[PDB]
């Protein structure tokens, strides 16, 4: 398909496209200052910590590397418990994410502790 | 038997120079469309105030060694300098004045101090100029020897017109430190200025700050929380300056009471001018009121921490301060737009054993800002009265047997804002370490 | 406790909160240039390295992801060799670590030397 | 040796040298703006983004860390032939470069679809 | 005796007689880690979903 090629797409169909997703991030050296530089200058910046943010996230929650990786976490049910064999390749990325919105903030934190806080450390529980 | 095991996320840190950027409480403003101090393109803050207390750890500070100090002295001075420059420079008022004085009978301190003068300014034609009929301050015209006088700058520096749509509130700035880094607090009552602190903790960005210019004391400031607190760096050196935090502020009422008339000419092709037209009513003098007898009060506080580690047993003696420019002799402060300049010699007339209060107040025009030799900012006069009440903070001495001379200093503005960060410090964050463990 | 919570605390105490210690890390777009936006481009600029330099590190020492990892260089014990079992977890991080600062740099050249030179080339001497 | 101490090397013997070669990549805090802080300021930009895109790459390659990793994608032999196991260790890194050179682009896309798109599927289908 | 408009009001700059005010073609790139939509849809109203994106 290619960038954003399987946007309207079927999520596990939509699986299979994340590297096109990921090589179309991030010229001209010598920059001068006028206008137009500024602009450049501003382009390179923004494209660093959106592409770093994350990139941390990753580091955070222990999937480091580009990994389809699962948790140890439980899905909660609460959170539009809806066929989730069925659903899951059903409707689209884009319309399901908005329904998953109200709660990501509280599934993030949970997700650095869980195999992140506890499941770092046992290792060097072992580690004698 | 051990072999090196790494960490990353040490919470140690160590003591480093860093840039540092404001922070604004969000309001909706729109009327003057930007201050001198530029709220707008600045970050709003974070409303939660995270402040975080740290346990059982000790740190010595140093209030003297802060560069936090040189670089918010750096950025008022550049931050003036950034928005003073785009309007109108007043080049052509350079000329001869023919002047005389304007309330000529009168028998009050305000005798002889407005004076009315006539020009031949500029107008925006090339070959048209015009008699001009203004009025102007004792501080502000010299003589020449209706004698010709001519005005302070034209000796140094030149003048701007001062942006007549600005204002000059001081804004509470939040100083946010960027990230891998943090701002320590000391947290600890009765600091001495340098001293390991126990009761510390940290935070991202610093409360409100309000960067107001005085001389002599400390208008509008942050209070102390337990007495009257003295601080210094060399108590026993005259050539360093005394640092005074009062626990309890004194309502200050000051005001320049004329109902006047502000005019305007054009000058050039888009550059008019304002200026101090006519007074109605009859001219009266401005002045500051304060409560005589809480001050004295006050004042009785601070002889008793003077006494504590200094002349126990010798007399103290405040004197009026010596001389110099107006700005390292008197008080003198903005207050939204005039530039007063009260005399204080009625504050330092007094020694110690073992209802209200005035103060007269005079007022300029062209400032020289923060000493620069150089620069010289033309404001403009102000229509209606003035009616500025304030508190007061703090207090700048110095120090000339068993006898002892305290005189009010100031001068460094920068000594305005170690009362101000003496509470923080600048850490960098180091998220490493290296011990051992038994694993290989 | 919170971001440097455990700063006076026990190495072992404090060995479980490095999550909150690595979140609390890295807006406005569309910048003007006056003065603030100076500061500002320059707030974005120095999170960067200061993220970067020791994520770098890592990957030189090998340990990449967060890891509390261990190396296979023997600890020296002329680095003042103090009861290794007792003091590791009595003192603090911070006074123990100045105690280290005389002989760090010395260690992280032999870091990036021990396994990181020698053990990374084996794994290709096995590859046939 | 040191940093580019193995330039005109032998490829085994330049092998064992890519230590130096990545610790010698990435100052002044309060920069003004007149001429040489703009310069200073492009010396920060450059660093980030010339360490980062090939940084992308081998998470995009899977080759994610310091390893002188492989792939499973076979060797395409129309790539200049020439004694893989003899000229492997002969000449250089350089001058073999170039001869790789025009067909460097039809590699890298190959590379992120044939362990990158496919070998990270199927660790999920036995997720299970 | 007559007089300009400006010196009511503002200022004068004379307009640099070398360079040109023909309006070049130009595009519009957006940074990394964003995109641009197009909408595509004939007879498209102001405001509404265009489908055909
Ligand atoms: C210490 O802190 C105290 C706070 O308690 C400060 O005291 C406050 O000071 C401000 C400004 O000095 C004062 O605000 C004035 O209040 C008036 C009554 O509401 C307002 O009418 C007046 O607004 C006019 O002036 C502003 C500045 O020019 C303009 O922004 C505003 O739009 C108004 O301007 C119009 O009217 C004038 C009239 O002449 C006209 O010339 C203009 O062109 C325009 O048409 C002020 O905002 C507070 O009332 C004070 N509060 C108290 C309790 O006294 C004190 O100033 C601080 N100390 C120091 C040294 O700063
Ligand atoms: C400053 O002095 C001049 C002196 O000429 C005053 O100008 C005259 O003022 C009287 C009454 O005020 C008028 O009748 C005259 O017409 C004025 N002369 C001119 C040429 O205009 C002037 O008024 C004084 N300034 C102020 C503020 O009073
Ligand atoms: C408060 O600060 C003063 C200095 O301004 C300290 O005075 C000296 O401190 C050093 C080190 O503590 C001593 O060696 C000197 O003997 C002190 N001199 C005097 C005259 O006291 C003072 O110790 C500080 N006090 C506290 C409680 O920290
Ligand atoms: C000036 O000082 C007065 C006190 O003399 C301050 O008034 C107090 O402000 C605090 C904080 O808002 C309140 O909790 C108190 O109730 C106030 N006391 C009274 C009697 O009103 C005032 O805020 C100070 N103003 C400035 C600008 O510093
Ligand atoms: C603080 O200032 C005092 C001066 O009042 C210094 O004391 C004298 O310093 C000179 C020069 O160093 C010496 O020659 C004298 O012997 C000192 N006198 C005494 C009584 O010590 C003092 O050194 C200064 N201290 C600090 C910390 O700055
Ligand atoms: C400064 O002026 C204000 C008003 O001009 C004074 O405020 C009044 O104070 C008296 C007694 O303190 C009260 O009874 C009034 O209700 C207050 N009026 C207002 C409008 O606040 C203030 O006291 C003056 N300060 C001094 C030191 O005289
Ligand atoms: C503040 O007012 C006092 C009022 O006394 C002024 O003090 C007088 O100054 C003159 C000039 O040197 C002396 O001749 C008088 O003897 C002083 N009076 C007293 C009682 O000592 C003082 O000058 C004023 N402040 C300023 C900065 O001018
Ligand atoms: C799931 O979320 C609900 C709130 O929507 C909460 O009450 C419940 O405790 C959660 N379940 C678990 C197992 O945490
Ligand atoms: C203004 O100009 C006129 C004629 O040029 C002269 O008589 C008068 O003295 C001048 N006044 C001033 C204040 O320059
Ligand atoms: C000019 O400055 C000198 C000192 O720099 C001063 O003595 C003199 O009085 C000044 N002249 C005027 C007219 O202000
Ligand atoms: C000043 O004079 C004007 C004249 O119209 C009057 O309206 C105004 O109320 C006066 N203000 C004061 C403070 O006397
Ligand atoms: C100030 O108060 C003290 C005692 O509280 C007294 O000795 C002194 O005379 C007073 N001074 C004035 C000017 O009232
Ligand atoms: C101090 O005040 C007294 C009266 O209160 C007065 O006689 C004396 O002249 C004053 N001295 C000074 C230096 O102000
Ligand atoms: C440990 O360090 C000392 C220097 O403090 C050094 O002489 C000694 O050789 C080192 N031991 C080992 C095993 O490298
Ligand atoms: C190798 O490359 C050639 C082009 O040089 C191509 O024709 C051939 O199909 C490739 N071989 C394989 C196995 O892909
Ligand atoms: C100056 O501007 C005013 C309105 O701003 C206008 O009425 C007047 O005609 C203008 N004068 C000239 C000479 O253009």
């Amino acid at each position: 398909l290619g960038f954003l090629g399987a946007a309207g797409s079927t999520m596990g169909a939509a699986s299979m496209t994340l590297t096109v997703q990921a090589r179309n991030l991030l010229q001209q050296h010598l920059l001068k200052l006028t206008v137009w530089g500024i602009k450049q200058l501003q382009a390179r910046v923004l494209a660093v910590e959106h592409y770093l943010r994350d990139q941390q996230l990753l580091g955070i929650w222990g999937c480091s590397g580009k990994l389809i990786c699962c948790t140890n976490v439980p899905w909660n049910s609460s959170w539009s418990n809806r066929n989730l064999s069925e659903i899951w390749d059903n409707m689209t990325w884009l319309q399901w994410d908005k329904e998953i919105s109200n709660y990501t903030q509280i599934i993030y934190g949970l997700l650095e502790e869980s195999q992140n806080q506890q499941e770092k450390n046992e290792q060097d529980l072992l580690a004698l | 038997n051990l072999w090196v095991t790494v960490y990353y996320g040490v919470p140690v840190w160590k003591d480093a120079e860093t840039t540092l950027f404001c922070a604004s409480d969000a309001k909706a403003y729109e009327t003057e469309k930007h201050n001198v101090w530029a709220t707008h393109e600045c970050v709003p803050t974070d409303p939660n105030p995270q402040e975080i207390h740290l346990e059982n750890v000790t740190e010595e500070f140093n209030m003297w060694k802060n560069n936090m100090v040189e670089q918010m002295h750096t950025d008022i001075i550049e931050l003036w300098d950034q928005s003073l420059k785009p309007c109108v420079k007043l080049t052509p008022l350079c000329v001869t004045l023919q002047c005389t004085n304007y309330a000529p009978k009168l028998r009050s301190m305000m005798r002889g101090e407005i004076k009315n003068c006539s020009f031949n300014m500029t107008t925006e034609l090339r070959d048209k100029k015009q008699k001009v009929y203004s009025l102007f301050y004792r501080l502000d015209v010299v003589q020449i020897n209706n004698k010709e006088y001519r005005l302070i700058n034209c000796n140094t520096s030149a003048i701007t017109q001062a942006c007549p749509k600005v204002s000059f509130e001081p804004i509470p700035i939040h100083y946010c430190a960027p990230a891998g880094f943090a701002i320590l607090k000391c947290k600890d009552k009765k600091f001495n200025g340098t001293g390991p602190c126990p009761s510390v903790s940290t935070v991202q960005c610093t409360h409100g700050i309000k960067p107001v210019v005085s001389t002599q004391l400390l208008l509008n400031g942050s209070l102390a929380e337990e007495e009257v607190i003295i601080r210094s760096e060399n108590i026993t050196n005259n050539a360093k300056n005394i640092l005074v935090q009062l626990n309890t502020p004194v309502q200050i009422n000051c005001t320049r009471p004329n109902n006047n008339t502000v005019k305007s000419i054009r000058i050039g092709p888009g550059q008019a001018f304002y200026y101090f037209g006519d007074v109605l009513g009859d001219v009266r003098m401005a002045h500051c009121n304060i409560s005589k007898a809480t001050w004295n009060e006050t004042l009785g506080k601070v002889v008793k921490q003077l006494r504590k580690h200094f002349g126990n047993n010798t007399i103290i003696r405040f004197a009026q301060s010596s001389g110099g420019d107006l700005e390292v002799t008197t008080h003198s402060f903005n207050c939204g737009g005039e530039f007063f300049y009260c005399n204080t010699s009625g504050l330092f007339n007094s020694t110690w054993i073992s209802d209200s209060l005035i103060l007269p107040c005079r007022i300029k025009q062209i400032i020289n800002m923060w000493q620069r030799i150089g620069q010289a900012m033309y404001a403009p006069p102000i229509q209606g009265v003035i009616r500025c009440v304030s508190n007061i903070t703090g207090l700048i001495l110095t120090r000339d047997s068993t006898t002892e001379t305290f005189r009010p200093g100031g001068g460094d503005m920068r000594d305005n804002w170690r009362s101000e960060l003496y509470k923080y410090k600048v850490v960098k964050i180091e998220p490493l370490g290296v011990a051992p463990t038994r694993c290989k």
